[PDB]
């Protein structure tokens, strides 16, 4: 089928996760080390966009620190290393003087 | 979690057997049916195809596979004890490349113990499939056509 | 000015009330959400529910 | 030889498995169904691994 | 009794499997999960690793 690119348009180490959607719709979602690329089975490649950033993704090793789970629609992804945190100022009141 | 479309039910008292390609389901409810308690369960994960036409002689569903040409004949056994279904076993393995390829038709009867599988890949012939159950061990498995001219 | 004392005594005990039945409410509702989303149907059937 | 396999995963009838050589990177599937033939003409099934 | 950190899980049907270092668990409710009957249970003690 059709080649995906360069050799070094993966990832050296990449984290490759086959989507599975539709009997229509099939994927294939590789981690490159610092980035996602998106090919259909098909190897047509459908670009992906990255609103609300990234800085998720990029990880030295993509195989050990991605773990995901694909639903129907669309996959979660979570960052081994991320450290979840609370969000401060973002109170519901920022003082409100009860008395 | 895949958005399978749903192709063939065949309705049986007690369950519904609903077959996606991918994933199959069973609709079983206990007492009536009473929208509240209809449940539904992914028993088994074979491969169905648009024209394979399950006919389901008894328990057991006869349903074509076809290949890049001639087909393969599959058959799934609907065992009530949902906790056993294990999977659809092929039933051409020691006879492949028989079948010509486009199947319109599987018939059967239960009583005279056989099915009747007919295509179009080669019209005249009409492929026999001659079974004897024996309190669910398969004695003997037959294959063989007839040419009407 | 008694019975309209009382008149609002009235509207806190049907205030009451109304707490009271809404707790039970939205157990049972929440209750029964949980049952839905665990039984893999969905559809317009289970929205009617 | 030099060619390294990113990752090999399967659909209930085929695998679908990419691999990557010193100058590119491929994707290609590996189909198990029992007889049937993987191209059209093809007269017999022929092993030449693309 | 001993502090084991939660590696990996695998949900079924009715059934999830926590696996730690060197304890295994199950989560199963029975009915709906609910919190009230969540249960958990200590099934095997094999060696997984990070």
């Amino acid at each position: 089928l059709n080649t995906l690119g360069d050799n070094g348009a993966l990832g050296q180490a990449p984290y490759i996760h086959l989507i599975n959607r539709d009997e229509h719709e099939q994927y294939y979602a590789v981690f490159t080390g610092s980035g996602i690329r998106v090919f259909d089975l098909s190897g047509n490649e459908k670009q992906v966009r990255y609103p609300n950033g990234s800085n998720y993704i990029k990880t030295a090793n993509p195989r050990n620190d991605l773990r995901m789970v694909t639903v129907a629609d669309y996959t979660f992804i979570v960052n081994r290393n991320v450290v979840a945190q609370k969000n401060t100022k973002s109170v519901n009141l920022p003082n409100y003087n009860p008395n | 979690n895949r958005i399978a479309i749903l192709k063939y039910a065949v309705p049986f008292s007690e369950e519904l057997l609903i077959w996606s390609d991918e994933a199959q389901f069973v609709l079983t409810a206990s007492g009536t049916l009473t929208s509240k308690s209809v449940e539904l369960n992914l028993t088994t994960q074979f491969d169905v195809q648009d024209r394979a036409r399950p006919f389901g002689i008894g328990r057991n569903v006869y349903f074509a596979s076809p290949r890049s040409s001639f087909t393969s004949i599959h058959r799934y056994y609907a065992v009530q004890d949902v906790s056993s279904v294990k999977n659809a076993e092929d039933i051409t393995s020691h006879v492949p490349n028989y079948i010509p390829n486009g199947v319109f038709s599987i018939c059967g009867s239960g009583t005279e113990n056989f099915c009747s599988v007919l295509s179009h890949g080669d019209p005249s012939k009409i492929f026999m499939y001659k079974f004897l159950y024996l309190n669910e061990e398969l004695r003997q498995q037959s294959w063989s056509h007839w040419d009407f001219g | 000015a008694d019975l309209s004392l009382q008149a609002r005594s009235k509207l806190e005990e049907a205030s009451a009330e109304l707490t009271s039945q809404n707790m039970q409410k939205v157990q049972a509702i929440g209750s029964i959400r949980a049952a839905i989303g665990e039984s893999m149907l969905e559809g317009s059937s289970m929205d009617r529910i | 030889e030099n060619v390294q396999v990113l990752a090999c995963q399967s659909i209930s009838s085929d695998m679908y498995v990419i691999l990557r050589n010193e100058f590119n990177t491929f994707l290609a599937r590996i189909s198990f169904t029992k007889n049937a033939i993987d191209l059209q003409g093809e007269p017999y099934r022929a092993f030449m691994d693309m």
